[PDB]
């Protein structure tokens, strides 16, 4: 019963280590300036965060090459099997299913 | 013979879980011994609440739970 | 048992007041992606413990649709944000 | 439903562990043929094994008399072999190849 | 068409070595006799129980010995 | 005593990531033509228990524009997931028992950069705000590079599990009947967890901008210690997949001196590729992925599964 | 409208992975396989508006199979049979 | 070429450390045998068998020939 | 460690669900997401199947919550908030938090109350209930992915995939 | 741009074809998922922010109306595990079934979808593509005839004619007096599914005819009534007649073809002792009649064509498949003794 066990013992010496560096000299009797100096390099920085094009296809574009190697995931078990024309036909149609995802897209891709 | 060895288990689980039953109580708004919950008279496989009843201590966590989570 | 009924009473993230309101529609797509795991997750309950031996290569299909479903609802998503910034559903132009 | 008595169980049970058990084997199965081929036939082609008793017993049976024999005539070389297969980690045979012929040097010849 | 082949290899030899094994892999399985010994290893591997028949008039072959010259030809394996 | 045993792996390898910070700079200062740390040791040996009361007095401030519950949340997420990939790895025995672990493996090295996400958000703005969104977006994208050639060799290994990943490289070294996949299995661990030629995540990264920019000693400690637990854990990785040592279990004392020799090799390549080649700036970064890395581990990918049939050579299970 | 194509021309684009006593890769069957096989046996010819009121039998069982309804509920009852009379004697059975 | 070898050589121990340490658990908990593994449900069906007729309550003590005679 | 392992699992579950069915700011709303999928997948490791459990780790969890998370800053970006430091948000979470107790608290805490709350109890054993034993071929669960028999199946999903790209390579 | 427009366009027939070939539950959930996937490019073709903001509201209104779908399928997953589409075997599934469907072939409630996504789509042109969508669930709702309540799929009926009827009349842009009158041509053809599901079909076949007919009657220049006025003196005065013809005929009169359904569906209705359930609808479609005339006062009457603009030149556009339309879509009452014995 100890899987569960091997891991509350890894979280709880990680949330122990924090506590005590963080937050135990942070009730220290020093001067602690509370002025807003404590962002660096970009003083006031009054802006959104603005939308880039180019770093939201990015997103998309391994969402769907992540889906389909899920579909790929079980080729080693698709081995030891009955009839293997089958399994060898359709077990390459996926990677050119891939393939031509990409070339279609690889007309256009933009400074990524 | 694992196979042999295993189904003389389950009939000794059945008739002690039936005779440490029929012995228990016998009220006449209570029920009948020898009685299945299906119509058909055939052998059906056993469940885990007919093997281990409403014992549930500390062995039946490890028939359920033994193979997950580990050797 | 007890282990359909919760969750059963999970299925109840949809609720429809929230599948699309209130604004930051952010908020209503997420509901959307989270009302999965509530039948990707009730229907492994079903197919595991009676032995079906072929009906447990649908949990894993279950998912490569709506995963694609939802990546398209977020690309126009963004096309509601690119026109203006901020996607706040009590925008509305066109009546009915 | 109705059930056979207590009595016919708690027959001689075959009190071994499982790497002994899995020891020889493989020259078991292969030369008694009779009681336990019919068994399957007794569980396969007709279910319900709560008729099927009789033959339950005579597979158990001729194997009380199977280790009954090898302890007798040949259990020497039998312990040294069970042992360093029970060196465990998923019981390999390759391992104790080399001591197999040690075994098998008089099961071919003296019994 | 023949400097095609020479005259890209020398601007992007990248996707070239793709193809190049893109080819030659839906190719080989119709080529060597190596397969259908991939299906005949993985037909006879047993998995399940082999479940016995019964005597009725046939008697076809394979009688209640096993090590009687009885059932078909997987022994090829053992001198492979 | 199973308690016993989880506490004897935490502790014997935080010394391990204290003991390379000190050889991060001995093997990197001998290529300058210089010596190590010379005078505090007496050859070094005793510096990084003085380096580290240090960062434990100096004041852990937090940034007053910062948010709260987010800041400290991500580095109980860091040293979560750098300590509980360590679990499920044979030398020769492991501590778990998985079925199926190499999986578990990308179970574990996908939420890392979940942590990115947080405290290049948690914090403050923009030389963490934009500049941490495109360190997520260089991690992202060595997963298909990585998932990919990982499965490539499954297919000539059997199954899932790692106890028949020792048994199937008992007279190969499987280096060489997959030597091009094990190029690119290199260069996405040199990328994925964020090291010096492709280097936009640290400190060579615009060199100003990175997600160590904002963190006080105090929980900074950590991100560094974190960090450098992942890099000895590729190198464990890599040498127990293709470089595999043999078993003997009669005598299992033998495989591990065998053993953490191999992953010591190859943990020195991390710090003899940065004291030679320069960076990548951000777009040849990701151009060399899609376009250049990734179709070459697609036709690895069909030419693994046409030749155990073509061979008739199908690994067992 | 059903068009039912498949009927026509003998390929299976599904069919197999409909009901729980099909194919079996490996000949492994469920939970319920007996009574899969004894009740598609009742309604075939049958046009299905009689037999839902004359087979009546080997469907009930079935559904009776699969929850194990009354099953639960003869074996709930028995908690409250006894489990009262902890106190008032009959351990039954003593260990083991 | 020399006073690097020092600071490879306590890194290096410290990696010979928990290898040894599992090893000498599992041979030692379980009185001088390797820990038994169980990969499919029917490799755990020999063990919970064994657990219920080795001695008392364990599957790392033997039987042996020589118990039923 | 006790027999209650299970049903002490799906509560965090369904209260992970009321974490963020109801409006916290949508980057706590990935703090509802990530912990109900491995409370989630925490029930999915039992009964058998651990391959299909691993795998909400790998494809939803690693996939799709990065790229949910990868947005929010590109759009909506205004200046964030907690939630239950406001009214509306603390409003609802209590409303199903009693249900959540309340549907527990009769279920079978009672007897038998009295003929409709009583069909399913709690517990005991019987969650899992697969006895006996099976074979050494796979869980299974582990046989049941195929590049057998259906080929119609993937051959669409295949295809479907290949116009979610083209779909995307439009409009953005 | 060409090709992949055909390839977008193809496919959403292909996703109907699985609907209809399937003994699967899981495969009708592929089916009319990928329409949902392979219509908002078509929504979108000329990027203009009302179309984006249209195609959004569209969206997610069927995702849900999918997704209640496989929750029905789930329910009775754990009931007896048969996946052929036949009789649902729970109360609890049907009802959950039949008014998540509702919301794909719009019906009374779950209002809004018609309107809203079809006014002001740039792409008036067509946007005939919403006859599929209208054609794959009552694909569905042939086989699972024999499992539903019969107070629900009557009460989504009674109130379908009853609100798309009075919902119009309080318009102009014309395209949404094509989007009402679709949700009546709904109410009439499932008020009769559980009496004889076939006569069904032919209210279905005539609804594609008819409406068809009506849009490409519409490439012209037409976006509004005042539009509709200024074609008669300028572009056709024989465009006039043949737009009253239709519309007379999509009204039910019995000089024309539109009146072939109710008379036929009515030999159905009664027959079966239910005489105020078509007395009520029967009454009820004439105020749909009060759009058309109104309509027909417009064109047909010389009503002010003012601005003098001459189209001096002809006029080539693809008018396909128009020539054989009204003349299948008025003079067929007499040439159908079965038209009901083809289909059924
Ligand atoms: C097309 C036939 C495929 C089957 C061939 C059977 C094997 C034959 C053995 C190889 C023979 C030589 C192949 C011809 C290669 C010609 C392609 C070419 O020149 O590229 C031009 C152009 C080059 O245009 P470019 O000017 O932008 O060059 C940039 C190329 N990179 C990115 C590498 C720097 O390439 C393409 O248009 C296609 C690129 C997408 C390729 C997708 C890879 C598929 C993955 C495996 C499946
Ligand atoms: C036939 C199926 C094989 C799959 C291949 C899919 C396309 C792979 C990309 C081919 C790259 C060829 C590059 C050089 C082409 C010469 C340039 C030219 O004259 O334009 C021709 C072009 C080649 O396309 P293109 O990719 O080179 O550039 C066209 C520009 N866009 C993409 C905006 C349309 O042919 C066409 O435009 C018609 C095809 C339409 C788009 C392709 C999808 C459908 C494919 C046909 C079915
Ligand atoms: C019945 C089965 C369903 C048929 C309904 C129509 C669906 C077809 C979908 C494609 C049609 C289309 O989009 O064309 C518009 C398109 C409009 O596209 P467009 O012109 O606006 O944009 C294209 C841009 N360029 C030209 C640059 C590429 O063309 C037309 O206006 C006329 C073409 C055909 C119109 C439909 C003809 C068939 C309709 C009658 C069917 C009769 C069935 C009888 C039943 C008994
Ligand atoms: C800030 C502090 C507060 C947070 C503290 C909590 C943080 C916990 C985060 C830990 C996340 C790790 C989750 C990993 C799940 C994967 C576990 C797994 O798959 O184990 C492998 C094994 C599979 O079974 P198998 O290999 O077949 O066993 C051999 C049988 N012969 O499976 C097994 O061996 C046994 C399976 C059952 C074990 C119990 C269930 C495991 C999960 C329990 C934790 C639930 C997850 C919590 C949410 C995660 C949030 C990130
Ligand atoms: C018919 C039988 C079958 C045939 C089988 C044949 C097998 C062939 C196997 C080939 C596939 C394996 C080779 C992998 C491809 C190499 C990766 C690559 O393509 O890099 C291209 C990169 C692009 O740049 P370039 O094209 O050169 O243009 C700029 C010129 N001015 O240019 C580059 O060179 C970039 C170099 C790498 C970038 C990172 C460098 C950082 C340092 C990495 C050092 C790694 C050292 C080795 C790793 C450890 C090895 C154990
Ligand atoms: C003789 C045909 C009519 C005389 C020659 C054609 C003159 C013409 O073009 O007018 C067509 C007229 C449409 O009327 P309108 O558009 O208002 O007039 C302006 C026309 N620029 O009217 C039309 O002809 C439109 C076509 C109407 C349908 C055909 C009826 C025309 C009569 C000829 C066919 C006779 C056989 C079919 C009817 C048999 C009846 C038993
Ligand atoms: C009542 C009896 C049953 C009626 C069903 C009969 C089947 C349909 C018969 C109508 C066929 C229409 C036709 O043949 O095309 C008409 C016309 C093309 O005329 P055309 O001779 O090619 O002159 C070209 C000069 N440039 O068309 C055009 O002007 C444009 C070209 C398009 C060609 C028409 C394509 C449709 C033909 C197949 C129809 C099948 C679907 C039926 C739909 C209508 C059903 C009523």
């Amino acid at each position: 019963m100890n899987l569960m066990l091997a891991l509350l013992t890894n979280f709880t010496l990680a949330t122990l280590l924090v506590i005590i560096a963080f937050w135990l000299p942070q009730l220290n009797v020093y001067s602690e300036k509370t002025s807003p100096y404590e962002c660096g390099f970009d003083p006031m920085g009054s802006a959104r965060l603005p939308f880039s094009m180019k770093f939201f296809l990015v997103a998309i574009t391994f969402l769907l090459f992540d889906l389909e190697i899920a579909l790929l995931l079980p080729l080693p078990w698709a081995s030891q099997t009955a009839n293997l024309n089958t399994m060898l036909t359709m077990a390459l149609f996926l990677i050119i299913l891939l393939a031509v995802s990409l070339a279609y897209e690889w007309t256009q891709k933009g400074l990524e | 013979l694992l196979q042999a060895e295993k189904d003389r288990r389950v009939l000794q689980m059945l008739r002690e879980n039936l005779e440490e039953e029929a012995t228990v109580m016998k009220d006449v708004p209570g029920w009948k011994v020898g009685e299945s919950v299906f119509h058909t008279t055939r052998w059906v496989t056993p469940m885990m609440g007919e093997l281990y009843g409403l014992r549930a201590s500390e062995e039946v966590l490890s028939a359920t739970y033994g193979f997950i989570w580990y050797t | 048992s007890m282990v359909y009924m919760n969750i059963m009473m999970a299925f109840t993230v949809s609720l429809v007041g929230l599948l699309m309101y209130r604004s930051h529609l952010m908020s209503s797509l997420l509901c959307l992606e989270g009302m999965m795991l509530s039948l990707f997750v009730m229907a492994a309950l079903t197919i595991l413990n009676s032995h079906f031996t072929l009906a447990s290569m649908m949990p894993i299909i279950l998912l490569v649709f709506a995963a694609c479903e939802a990546a398209l609802g977020l690309s126009l998503l963004v096309m509601v944000s690119n026109t203006y910034g901020t996607d706040y559903v009590q925008n509305l132009n066109l009546l009915q | 439903v109705e059930l056979p008595s207590l009595e016919d169980l708690k027959v001689q049970e075959v009190k071994v562990s499982s790497s002994v058990l899995k020891a020889a084997a493989h020259h078991y199965g292969a030369q008694c043929d009779k009681p336990n081929k019919e068994f399957m036939l007794c569980r396969w082609e007709e279910k319900d094994p709560r008729r099927c008793l009789e033959e339950g017993k005579l597979v158990n049976q001729c194997a009380l008399e199977f280790f009954r024999q090898i302890k007798r005539h040949c259990a020497e070389p039998f312990t040294e072999y069970w042992t360093c297969i029970d060196y465990s980690g998923l019981q390999l045979f390759r391992r104790c190849r080399k001591q197999q012929a040690q075994f098998d040097e008089c099961v071919l010849d003296k019994l | 068409v023949a400097a095609f082949l020479k005259n890209v290899w020398a601007k992007e030899p990248v996707l070239v070595a793709s193809f190049a094994i893109a080819g030659l892999a839906v190719i080989l399985p119709t080529l060597s006799p190596y397969t259908k010994y991939s299906l005949m290893i993985n037909r006879a591997t047993p998995y399940n129980y082999p479940v016995p028949l019964r005597d009725d008039g046939n008697m076809p072959d394979v009688p209640s010995h096993p090590q009687d010259p009885q059932g078909p030809s997987l022994e090829w394996l053992k001198r492979l | 005593m199973f308690m016993i045993n989880i506490l004897m792996l935490i502790i014997p390898i935080l010394l391990a990531v204290a003991f390379l910070t000190l050889v991060e700079r001995k093997v990197l200062g001998y290529m300058q033509l210089r010596k190590g740390p010379n005078v505090v040791g007496p050859y070094g040996l005793l510096q990084p228990i003085a380096d580290a009361i240090k960062l434990f007095i100096k004041e852990p401030l937090r940034p007053a524009t910062s948010s709260a519950s987010m800041f400290i949340l991500a580095p109980i997420m860091a040293l979560g997931l750098a300590l509980t990939m360590w679990i499920p790895l044979p030398m020769p025995y492991p501590l778990i028992n998985m079925n199926l672990g190499v999986l578990f493996m990308l179970a574990m090295s996908s939420l890392a950069v979940y942590s990115i996400l947080w405290s290049g958000w948690a914090s403050n703005s923009k030389y963490a705000l934009i500049g941490a969104l495109r360190a997520v977006a260089q991690t992202i994208s060595y997963e298909v590079t990585l998932a990919i050639i990982l499965l490539s060799v499954l297919l000539m290994s059997g199954s899932f599990t790692l106890s028949t990943l020792i048994t199937t490289q008992e007279q190969m070294w499987l280096i060489l009947p997959a030597w091009p996949l094990a190029m690119m299995w290199f260069i996405s661990t040199l990328a994925e967890t964020n090291r010096a030629p492709f280097d936009l995540t640290e400190g060579e990264s615009e060199l100003v901008s990175g997600f160590n920019v904002e963190y006080a000693a105090g929980p900074f400690a950590l991100f560094f210690m974190a960090e450098y637990a992942n890099i000895i854990m590729m190198n464990i990785f890599t040498a127990i997949l293709f470089l595999g040592t043999s078993h003997n279990p009669h005598m299992p004392e033998l495989y591990t001196i065998n053993f953490t020799i191999k992953s010591l090799l190859l943990t020195m390549s991390f710090l003899w590729i940065r004291a030679s080649y320069p960076r990548f700036r951000y777009d040849q970064l990701m151009h060399l992925l899609w376009k250049n890395f990734l179709p070459l581990t697609l036709a690895l990918c069909m030419w693994h599964v046409s030749l155990p049939i073509l061979t008739s050579g199908i690994p067992p299970q | 409208p059903f068009f039912d194509v498949q009927k026509r021309l003998g390929v299976d684009l599904d069919r197999w992975m409909t009901i729980q006593s099909a194919e079996q890769p490996h000949k492994i069957p469920s939970r319920c396989h007996a009574f899969e096989k004894e009740w598609i046996e009742c309604a075939h010819g049958i046009g299905s508006i009689r037999a839902e009121k004359e087979c009546k039998i080997e469907f009930e069982d079935f559904r009776e199979c699969l929850l194990r309804q009354k099953t639960m509920k003869r074996l709930h009852a028995i908690r409250r049979q006894r489990e009262k009379l902890i106190k008032e004697g009959k351990y039954t059975p003593p260990p083991h | 070429w020399f006073e690097v070898l020092p600071g490879i050589a306590v890194m290096g121990v410290c990696l010979f450390i928990p290898g040894m340490a599992t090893a000498r658990i599992h041979r030692f908990s379980n009185g001088g045998k390797e820990k038994r593994v169980a990969h499919y449900p029917y490799q755990w069906y020999l063990m919970e068998r064994d657990r219920r007729v080795s001695g008392v309550n364990r599957s790392y003590v033997s039987k042996g020939l020589e118990n039923i005679d | 460690m006790m027999l209650y392992i299970v049903f002490i699992l799906s509560v965090i579950f369904v209260m992970g669900f009321v974490g963020f069915s109801s409006k916290p700011s949508p980057i706590y709303g990935g703090l509802g997401l990530i912990v109900s999928g491995g409370v989630g997948c925490g029930i999915v490791l039992n009964f058998g199947g651990s391959f299909l459990g691993l795998m909400v780790f790998l494809i939803y969890l690693g996939g799709m919550m990065v790229v949910f998370g990868y947005t929010t800053a590109m759009a909506t970006e205004q200046y964030p908030e907690i939630w239950l430091s406001n009214k509306a948000v603390l409003g609802a979470f209590v409303t199903g938090l009693l249900m959540e107790f309340f549907m527990v608290y009769y279920v079978l805490k009672d007897k038998e109350v009295e003929v409709v709350f009583e069909f399913n109890g709690l517990g005991d054993w019987v969650i899992y209930d697969t006895g006996d034993s099976g074979f050494f071929s796979e869980e299974a669960m582990g046989i049941a992915a195929l590049y057998s028999y259906g080929t119609w199946l993937v051959i669409v999903t295949g295809w479907s995939l290949l116009i979610g790209v083209v779909v995307i390579m439009e409009i953005t | 741009n060409p090709i992949i427009f055909i390839i977008i366009l193809l496919t959403i027939m292909l996703g109907t074809i699985i609907v209809m070939i399937s003994s699967h539950w899981l495969l009708v959930w592929i089916g009319f998922e990928m329409n949902m996937l392979a219509i908002i490019p078509i929504m979108m073709k000329n990027h203009n922010p009302r179309a984006t903001e249209a195609s959004t509201k569209y969206f997610l209104t069927q995702s849900t109306a999918s997704m209640l779908l496989m929750m029905a399928v789930i329910i009775n997953l754990m009931f007896s595990g048969q996946w052929t589409v036949m009789k649902l075997f729970n109360p609890m599934a049907s009802m959950l079934m039949t008014m998540a469907l509702a919301m794909k072939l719009g019906m009374a409630p779950f209002h809004f979808w018609v309107p809203e996504v079809t006014q002001g789509i740039p792409l008036s042109s067509g946007l005939i593509l919403l006859t599929w969508q209208k054609l794959a669930p009552m694909s569905v709702l042939y086989q699972i005839f024999p499992s539903i309540n019969l107070n629900l799929i009557l009460t989504l009926s009674v109130l379908s004619i009853l609100i798309g009827g009075w919902g119009g009349l309080n318009q102009t842009q014309l395209r949404k007096i094509m989007a009402y009158s679709s949700i009546a041509h709904m109410g009439w053809m499932t008020a009769v599914l559980p009496y004889n599901p076939t006569m069904t079909l032919l209210n279905l076949i005539i609804y594609i005819i008819m409406t068809s007919t009506m849009f490409t009657m519409f490439m012209a220049n037409s976006t509004t009534t005042t539009l509709s006025l200024s074609h008669t003196w300028n572009k056709t005065p024989i465009m006039t007649v043949l737009i009253l013809a239709t519309l007379l005929s999509m009204g039910g009169l019995p000089p024309l073809s539109g009146f072939m359904p109710k008379w036929m569906i009515i030999q159905e209705m009664t027959k079966n002792n239910s005489i105020i359930l078509p007395t009520f609808m029967a009454i009820t479609a004439l105020l749909n009649l009060y759009f058309y005339m109104r309509l027909t006062y417009s064109t047909t009457l010389t009503m002010f064509p003012s601005t003098n603009n001459m189209k001096m030149k002809w006029q080539f556009p693809l008018m396909k498949k128009m020539t054989f339309l009204p003349t299948m879509v008025v003079l067929s009452t007499m040439m159908l003794p079965l038209t009901p014995m083809l289909s059924v």
